[PDB]
């Protein structure tokens, strides 16, 4: 079911000149994150931090601070370049966590491998009202 | 964490799933409506609250919505 | 002159005529009758 | 002896000097 | 179209030339109102024999330090 | 601020009459220099004292000046 | 007479601010040529007080300890002058301009585009409907009567 | 858990500063918290309720004790006309020499404040007259928030605290507050009256040492059980009586005259006595309609069921409704605060106009701190009232178990209320704001005749029906053949007559047009604030810009810029923008009252009279003029004992522009200067060492909007009362 692709380190990193919207101490105590890309051609991109980079020909990895800006930056490579990208979330214990695209297919189209998580079979106007779910821990929408 | 929920009116347009800034929502299969789809809210702890989602819902009420809940690192959106 | 009509009847410029009228209508009321604090005739 | 002498600082530097800090001990740490 | 409305203004609702005379006596004044609602009183005794609304834009020193002294220049 | 700096500077220090002997009366007696020091100061040797003019101005040619303030306030 | 104030006419604080008043209009007067514009417009201007103060004497009006006029609006028949009648013609100029107004929004509701004609005003239509306003207090009652004026199902 | 709130597991877990901010903020909100049951609420509620009794009997303890130690009382008492009350000492090392010689009044032996909570009058018109009295009342009374205390504690405890069904039984409780909380308590002050008071203002020292040996009456008791009431009745105290003496002094326990102490100018004390022992008896008889353990009485929510009018206009009635008010404890509050608000305003309408408290009434710069202080007060319970309106929509209401009653029908025609209420404050705002902006326009062109003065007859005809002969109505009590006068007129008329035409008191003062067009901007401000309180609490459960909204809880920031925005679109947000009309609309008032009461202490109703038709007039004859002395408090020649307000004066002004910081100013600009001055802070020597421990973070929106009101609150209220006081002090007259 998609063996999620392992975070492989070595691969370049895109030029950057440096720039104070970097990591911070969240990323040294909890954690951050981490994009991977392939970019066919050397070219200059608009990096989601600071100023302006040029990604390497070949493979690219990029560490961010958030999601995102992951996120951000993996549009602008969709859309803009027409990169296929992937992203991880890295923790101080020296875990790798692949986030996106979770089942190998972006999540925009459908897939049959994915369950339903926090769906209401029912209208929104169908909700009880808070009486009847006071003093019990629920909320009216979690039922 | 921010509670979102998917309402059966969802016609899985998709239209809310393009606009999330966090990768929270999905499209799942489904056979309730022509598309066969409906959205999914599996990642709700990457949440940001920014309500981007429900802007782009086009039924009336809204078939995805979002309440705001407890606040986390994730949620406030601090990168320090 | 028939788009002129049109342009001419549009909102600001129908109301920005109307309010000329009424403005100078009032004024010669008021010019004619100044000072009036009550209705005398009836 | 002139009783609001002693007080007045009692009430206005000392007090909320150890107020401040026994609140901010209970409400900054973890339990 | 503003300048020209200022200098016709000058020229005919003003007293330029009697402030030209005596400029430290008379306050300039360019601009008289019309007696309809009672508001005539705004037009002030500026002196020069003249009555409106003194005017604080400058434009009788402008003209003073120009050459302009009739109000035909204007 | 800067306007009121202007204003205020301007009629205690600079603007005023000059007598026969040189004694130079100044609108505002030089108050500037000791009263602008503290807010209470500003607030009271400055727009207190300087809005009697503006606030009297109604049954004059200034009227229209008082009724401008209350309408800008408004 | 009503509320404790007395006619204008033999009123004494009235009569004072009158005398006060041409004196402070005369004062400026004085001062220009006996015959220059700025007189005559100071002439034509106390005349045209004196004639103020003398209707408002004519009229009965009531004037306190001020000296000035004070308006009665209880329904005393000796002052409907003041704002019963005026009120009635307000209320009829009122109902004119809502009556012509909802008219030229009931008349362009049927067309596919309603707002067209609501940004750019359709003049032809809007004299027709403005002569309407004449006869409304009538139209408006049998409105009312006949059940038409209220949305029903609403 | 496991740090604060221990409430809120949610907040606990928050990782920035905001679970502090919130920590405080949600402290009171039991409904709330965590693991929170019924029981445990009212538990919780009951023992709040003791230590605010607590804490008000400390608070009133502390005046007490401070009047009787450094205060003026036993100077003042010997002559109340001509001395300044003191309220306690400054001993503040801030001050300079010349500060220390400007604050020492009122005969002290250094700085001291002068009261203007009335304490001195009101101890002096009860009994009290020796510093010994007032040491034993403040040691009872720290005795009596002892009490409190232990016994919320004691509540508190199991095998004490009272189970649910206990606090719901309404019937037992009706009966015991209006029997025995309001008849019997107003009952032991008659007595207090009669036994001390009476006999305090008439030479007579009773305490606590010689009180059974001393007769209140000289035929103590015996005319009261006989029937012949009237002997308590036939000998008052003249005309020509000095309060605190025998001289002209009368034996009458009980009285119905009316009027005031020709001396004290207040109401006497006789008079006083038989209200309170009148409304006891009304309130012990009426305290005995509900059934309780007894077999006999009334049942309330019966009563309530069985008021349903045949024809179905207000639907199925107010059935259900005992349910939905004993079950909603914020349906109780709202209640209570909308009567206490109501009262409150009452207490303030009526403490200026007719004075309970001798020499009160001299005492122009006390009138009016009371007056301002009990109608801001009501104003704020009013405001809070309907807050606990929206909230009890929100939480407790059941719409099914409310169908078709008055309730249900007072939501579902919500829209014509609202537009309704919208008219009736586009019309007074439009007309009020024309007619004075016409007479503004009408004196800036020096034509003050031309003005639209409106008499305000139907006030000045109700002012004639109540006896008042200056606007020749010739109306009831002010006619001479009428049933209404005459069938007064032995009782307590002559005195009412003899007050009401008097025109030194405020007793019905005399009103023109100027009190005709702020009474109408007064009505605009109470329809407007009414408004937006009313279209908050019926549109609180939801509308049709956000039809779920009963589900997003009482407050929240909005619901996202989708849909064109919603911004605001709260019942608190609506209640949030009613405050600022509040306090809009009670400044008008209080602006009125002092302006008028400042030109007659002064013998110049007329400047009023004239001054107050055009807005103009408000702004330069009383805010401009009235405010010479204040602002001069200090200035570079020295300074006076008003320079303390002159200070306050400027700090109310500061607070509140600052307040217009967090109205204007929102959350995403401050958040990302926050984001940049944490880089900052972790990346300079010598400080990345100190490192904090919760993330910083802009304040909430919601929160940024409640602190933006309190500084617009603060500072409104700090500089008014240094303007009131500083003025009215600053003449005394
Ligand atoms: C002194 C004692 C005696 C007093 C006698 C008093 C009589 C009334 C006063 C004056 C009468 C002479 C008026 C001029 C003659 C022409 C009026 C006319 O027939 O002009 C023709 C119009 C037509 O009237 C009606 O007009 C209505 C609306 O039609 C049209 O209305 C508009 C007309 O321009 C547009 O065409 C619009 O698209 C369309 O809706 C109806 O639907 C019918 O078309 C038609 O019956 O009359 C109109 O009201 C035109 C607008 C003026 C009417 C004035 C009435 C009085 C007030
Ligand atoms: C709530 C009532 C109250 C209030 C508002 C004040 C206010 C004031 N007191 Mg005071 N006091 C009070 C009650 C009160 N007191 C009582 C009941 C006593 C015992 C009879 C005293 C005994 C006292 C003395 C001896 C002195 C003051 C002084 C002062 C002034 C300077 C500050 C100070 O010394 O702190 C107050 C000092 C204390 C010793 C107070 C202790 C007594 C109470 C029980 C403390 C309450 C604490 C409690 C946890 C919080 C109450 C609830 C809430 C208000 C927070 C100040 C204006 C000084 C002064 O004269 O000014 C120049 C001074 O020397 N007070
Ligand atoms: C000077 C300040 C000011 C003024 C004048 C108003 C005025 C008004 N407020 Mg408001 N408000 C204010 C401050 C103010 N507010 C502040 C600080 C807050 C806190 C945020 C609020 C919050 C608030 C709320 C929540 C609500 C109002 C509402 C209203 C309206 C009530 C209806 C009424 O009284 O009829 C009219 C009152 C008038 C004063 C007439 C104004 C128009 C006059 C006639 C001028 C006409 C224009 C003239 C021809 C010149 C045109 C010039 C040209 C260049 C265009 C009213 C227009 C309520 C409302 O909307 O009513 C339904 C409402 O719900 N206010
Ligand atoms: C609710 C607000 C309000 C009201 C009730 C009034 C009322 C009045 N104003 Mg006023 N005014 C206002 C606001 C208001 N004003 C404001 C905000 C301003 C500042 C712009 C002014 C500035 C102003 C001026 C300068 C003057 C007035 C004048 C007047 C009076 C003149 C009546 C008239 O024109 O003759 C009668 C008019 C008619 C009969 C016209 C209707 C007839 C129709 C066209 C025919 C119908 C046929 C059927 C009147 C009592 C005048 C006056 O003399 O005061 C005594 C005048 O000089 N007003
Ligand atoms: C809760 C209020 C209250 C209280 C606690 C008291 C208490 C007292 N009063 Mg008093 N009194 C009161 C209200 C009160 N009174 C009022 C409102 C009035 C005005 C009518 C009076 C007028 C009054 C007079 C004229 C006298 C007293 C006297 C007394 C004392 C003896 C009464 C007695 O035992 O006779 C008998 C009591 C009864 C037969 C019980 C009555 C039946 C009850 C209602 C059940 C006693 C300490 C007498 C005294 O000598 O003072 C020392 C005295 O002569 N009172
Ligand atoms: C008997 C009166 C009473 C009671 C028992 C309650 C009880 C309650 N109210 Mg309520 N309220 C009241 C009156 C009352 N209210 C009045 C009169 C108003 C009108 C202003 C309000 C308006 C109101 C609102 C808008 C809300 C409540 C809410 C609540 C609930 C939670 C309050 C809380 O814990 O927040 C914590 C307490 C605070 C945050 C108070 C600290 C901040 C204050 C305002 C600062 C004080 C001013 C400043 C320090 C003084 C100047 C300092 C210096 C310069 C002198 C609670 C059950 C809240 C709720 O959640 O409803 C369910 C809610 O949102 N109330
Ligand atoms: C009276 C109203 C008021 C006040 C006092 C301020 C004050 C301030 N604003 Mg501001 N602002 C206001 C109205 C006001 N604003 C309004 C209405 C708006 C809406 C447009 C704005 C919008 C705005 C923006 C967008 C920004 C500010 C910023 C600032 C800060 C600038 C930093 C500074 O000056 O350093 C020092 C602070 C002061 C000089 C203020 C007074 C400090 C006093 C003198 C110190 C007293 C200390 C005392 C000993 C404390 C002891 C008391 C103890 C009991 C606690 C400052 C605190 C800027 C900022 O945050 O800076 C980065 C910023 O970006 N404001
Ligand atoms: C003078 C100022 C007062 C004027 C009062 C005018 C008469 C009012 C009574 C009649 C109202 C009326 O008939 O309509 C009453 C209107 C509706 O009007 C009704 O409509 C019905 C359905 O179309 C029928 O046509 C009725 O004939 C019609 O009267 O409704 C109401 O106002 C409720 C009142 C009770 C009916
Ligand atoms: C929101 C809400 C709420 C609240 C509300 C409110 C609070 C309202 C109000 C109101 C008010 C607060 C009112 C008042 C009133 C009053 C009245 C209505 C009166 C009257 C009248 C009469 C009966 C009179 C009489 C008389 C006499 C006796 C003699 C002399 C003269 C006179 C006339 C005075 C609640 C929570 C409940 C619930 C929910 C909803
Ligand atoms: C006499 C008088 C008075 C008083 C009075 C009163 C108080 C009464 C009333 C009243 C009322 C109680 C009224 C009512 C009403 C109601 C309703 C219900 C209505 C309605 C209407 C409508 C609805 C209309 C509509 C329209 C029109 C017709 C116009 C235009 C168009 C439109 C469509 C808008 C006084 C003393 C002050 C003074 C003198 C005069
Ligand atoms: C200034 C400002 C901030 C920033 C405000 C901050 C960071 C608060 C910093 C204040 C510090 C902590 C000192 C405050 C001193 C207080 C007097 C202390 C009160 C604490 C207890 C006594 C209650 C916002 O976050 C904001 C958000 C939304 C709308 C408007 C605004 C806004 O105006
Ligand atoms: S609120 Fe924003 S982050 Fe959360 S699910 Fe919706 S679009 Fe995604
Ligand atoms: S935008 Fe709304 S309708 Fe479209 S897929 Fe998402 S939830 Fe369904």
């Amino acid at each position: 079911g998609f063996t999620p692709p392992e975070l492989d380190p070595n691969t370049p990193s895109p030029i950057f000149g440096g720039s104070t919207g970097g990591l911070l101490r969240k990323a040294q105590v909890e954690e951050f994150y981490v994009i991977t890309w392939e970019s066919p051609k050397e070219q200059i991109f608009e990096m989601p931090t600071g100023g302006a980079a040029i990604m390497r020909e070949g493979p690219n990895l990029l560490k961010l601070a958030r999601k995102e800006q992951c996120l951000a930056l993996g549009t602008r490579l969709r859309s803009k370049y027409k990169i296929k990208y992937q992203f991880y979330r890295v923790f101080p214990s020296g875990e790798v966590q692949y986030l996106h695209p979770k089942d190998g297919v972006y999540p925009e189209k459908v897939n049959p491998g994915r369950q339903g998580v926090g769906v209401n079979f029912r209208s929104i106007g169908k909700n009880v009202s808070p009486i009847e779910v006071k003093f019990t821990g629920k909320q009216p929408y979690d039922l | 964490s921010h509670s979102v929920k998917i309402y059966d009116t969802c016609i899985g347009c998709t239209q809310c799933v393009r606009a999330c800034p966090t990768d929270v929502l999905e499209m799942i299969p489904w056979g309730g409506c022509k598309a066969k789809q409906i959205a999914s809210a599996p990642r709700t702890e990457d949440c940001v609250g920014c309500k981007r989602c429900e802007s782009a819902c086009p039924t009336d009420f809204l078939s995805v919505r979002v309440y705001l809940w407890h606040e986390t690192t994730r949620s406030m959106g601090l990168a320090y | 002159m028939r788009d002129l009509k049109t342009y001419l009847s549009v909102a600001p410029v129908a109301s920005t005529l109307w309010f000329a009228a009424l403005a100078g209508l009032l004024i010669e009321i008021n010019r004619f009758f100044p000072d009036a604090l009550t209705f005398p005739f009836f | 002896i002139n009783l609001p002498s002693l007080f007045v600082p009692l009430v206005g530097l000392l007090f909320p000097a150890v107020a401040m800090a026994s609140l901010f001990l209970h409400v900054e740490k973890r339990l | 179209l503003w300048l020209s409305g200022m200098y016709f203004h000058g020229a005919r609702f003003s007293n330029y030339e009697a402030w030209l005379n005596d400029p430290t006596h008379i306050r300039p004044s360019a601009q008289v109102v019309w007696p309809i609602v009672g508001q005539e009183i705004l037009n002030g005794d500026v002196g020069g024999g003249f009555r409106g609304i003194q005017i604080t834009s400058g434009f009788f020193q402008i003209w003073r330090a120009s050459g302009i002294t009739s109000e035909l220049q204007l | 601020v800067v306007i009121f700096h202007f204003s205020w500077k301007m009629q205690s220090d600079v603007w005023g009459s000059i007598n026969d002997q040189g004694v130079v009366t100044h609108i505002t007696g030089g108050n500037f220099a000791q009263s602008s020091i503290t807010i209470n100061g500003w607030l009271r040797d400055f727009l207190w004292a300087q809005a009697s003019q503006v606030i009297q101005s109604y049954g004059s040619s200034l009227s229209a000046y008082g009724l401008f303030f209350l309408g800008a306030h408004f | 007479d009503i509320a404790g104030l007395t006619p204008c006419k033999d009123s004494k604080q009235f009569a004072k601010r009158e005398k006060q008043s041409i004196k402070k209009l005369e004062s400026s007067l004085k001062l220009y040529a006996p015959d220059s514009a700025p007189a005559l417009a100071i002439n034509a201007t106390i005349e045209k007080t004196k004639r103020r103060f003398d209707n408002y004497g004519k009229q009965g009006l009531l004037c306190g300890a001020d000296g000035l006029p004070h308006l009665i609006v209880s329904g005393d028949q000796r002052h409907w002058g003041e704002f019963i009648t005026p009120g009635i013609l307000f209320l009829y100029i009122a109902g004119w301009i809502g009556w012509v107004g909802r008219s030229y929004l009931i008349a362009i509701r049927d067309d596919k585009k309603p707002t067209q004609k609501e940004i750019i005003i359709d003049v032809p239509l809007a004299t027709g409907l403005v002569f309407r306003g004449f006869s409304w207090p009538i139209a408006a009652y049998r409105e009312l009567l006949n059940g038409e004026l209220v949305a029903k199902d609403v | 858990a496991l740090r604060f709130p221990r409430f809120s597991q949610g907040l606990a877990q928050d990782p920035t500063t905001r679970r502090i901010w919130f920590g405080i903020a949600t402290a009171h909100d039991f409904e709330s918290h965590d693991d929170i049951t019924e029981g445990r609420l009212y538990q919780n509620i009951f023992a709040s309720h003791f230590g605010q009794l607590a804490i008000i009997f400390l608070w009133t303890s502390g005046n007490l004790f401070h009047v009787a130690w450094q205060g003026n009382f036993e100077a003042w008492v010997q002559d109340p006309l001509h001395v300044r009350p003191i309220a306690h000492a400054i001993w503040d090392p801030h001050f300079g020499q010349p500060a220390v010689e400007a604050f020492t009044r009122g005969g002290a032996l250094g700085p001291v404040n002068i009261a203007y909570s009335g304490v001195y009058q009101w101890w002096y018109t009860i009994g009290l007259r020796t510093n010994e009295d007032l040491y034993t009342g403040a040691i009872f009374l720290l005795f009596l928030s002892f009490i409190s205390l232990l016994a919320g504690w004691l509540h508190l405890q199991p095998k004490w605290k009272p189970s649910v069904s206990w606090f719901k039984n309404a019937e037992s409780r009706l009966n015991h507050h209006l029997s025995g909380l309001f008849g019997v308590s107003s009952l032991a002050w008659a007595g207090h009256l009669v036994h001390v008071a009476i006999p305090g203002s008439r030479g007579e020292y009773v305490r606590w040492n010689n009180f059974l040996s001393v007769l209140p009456h000289p035929q103590g008791l015996g005319p009261l059980f006989t029937g012949q009431w009237n002997l308590y009745a036939q000998n008052p105290d003249s005309s020509n009586h000095l309060f605190s003496t025998s001289q002209g002094a009368g034996t009458a326990i009980l009285t119905l005259l009316g009027g005031f102490h020709p001396q004290t100018q207040s109401l006497w004390l006789t008079d006083m006595a038989h209200h309170h022992l009148a409304i006891a008896i009304l309130f012990l008889i009426g305290g005995h309609m509900y059934r309780t353990n007894f077999g006999i009485g009334h049942s309330i929510k019966y009563i309530l069921e069985a008021h349903i009018p045949p024809g179905g206009r207000l639907g199925r009635g107010h059935k259900g409704l005992y349910d939905t008010i004993n079950n909603s404890i914020h349906f109780q509050l709202g209640l209570a605060l909308a009567s206490l608000g109501v009262i409150t305003s009452l207490v303030a309408q009526h403490m200026y106009s007719l004075p309970a408290y001798a020499f009160i009434a001299q005492d122009f710069t006390t009138q009016a701190a009371l007056y301002t202080h009990h109608q801001y007060i009501a104003g704020f319970i009013m405001t809070g009232a309907f807050a606990h309106g929206a909230i009890f929509f929100i939480r407790d209401y059941n719409p099914e178990q409310n169908a078709d009653n008055v309730l249900a029908r007072m939501l579902e025609h919500k829209e014509a209320i609202i537009s309704h209420l919208s008219w009736a404050s586009l019309f007074l705002g439009f007309h009020t704001l024309g007619l004075y902006v016409h007479n503004d326009v009408m004196l800036a062109f020096g034509t003050p005749e031309k003005q639209i003065l409106i008499e305000p007859i139907f006030a000045q005809w109700i002012q004639s029906a109540h006896g008042k002969t200056s606007y020749g109505f010739d109306v009831l009590l002010s006619s001479t053949n009428s049933p209404a006068l005459n069938a007064g007129r032995s009782i307590w008329l002559p005195g009412w007559l003899n007050a009401i035409n008097e025109n030194s008191n405020s007793l019905f003062l005399t009103i023109g047009p100027g009190d005709f067009l702020v009474h109408h901007a007064i009505a605009l401000g109470l329809h407007t604030t009414t408004l937006i309180l009313v279209k908050g609490a019926l549109d609180a459960r939801g509308s049709k810009l956000m039809p779920d909204k009963k589900d997003f809880g009482y407050s929240f920031p909005c619901d996202g810029p989708g849909r064109g925005g919603t911004c605001d679109i709260s019942a608190w947000d609506a209640f949030y923008l009613a405050v600022f009309w509040m306090l809009n609309t009670i400044g008008w008032v209080t602006f009125y009252w002092h302006w008028k009461h400042i030109t007659l202490w002064q013998g110049n109703v007329s400047q009023f009279n004239e001054s107050s038709t055009y807005l103009m007039g408000w702004l330069r004859d009383y805010l401009w003029l009235n405010s010479s002395q204040l602002i001069n408090g200090y200035n570079p020649f020295g300074m006076n004992s008003l320079s303390v307000w002159a200070w306050m004066f400027l700090f109310g002004h500061l607070v509140w522009a600052t307040g217009f910081m967090f109205l204007i100013s929102w959350r995403g600009y401050w958040q990302e200067l926050i984001e940049t001055l944490a880089w900052a802070h972790e990346r300079t020597p010598l400080a990345n060492l100190i490192r904090w421990r919760d993330k910083p973070v802009a304040l909430s929106i919601v929160q940024a909007r409640l602190v933006g009101l309190v500084h617009f609150s603060v500072g409104y209220i700090f500089t008014y009362a240094a303007f009131l006081i500083a003025s009215t002090s600053g003449k005394f007259g």
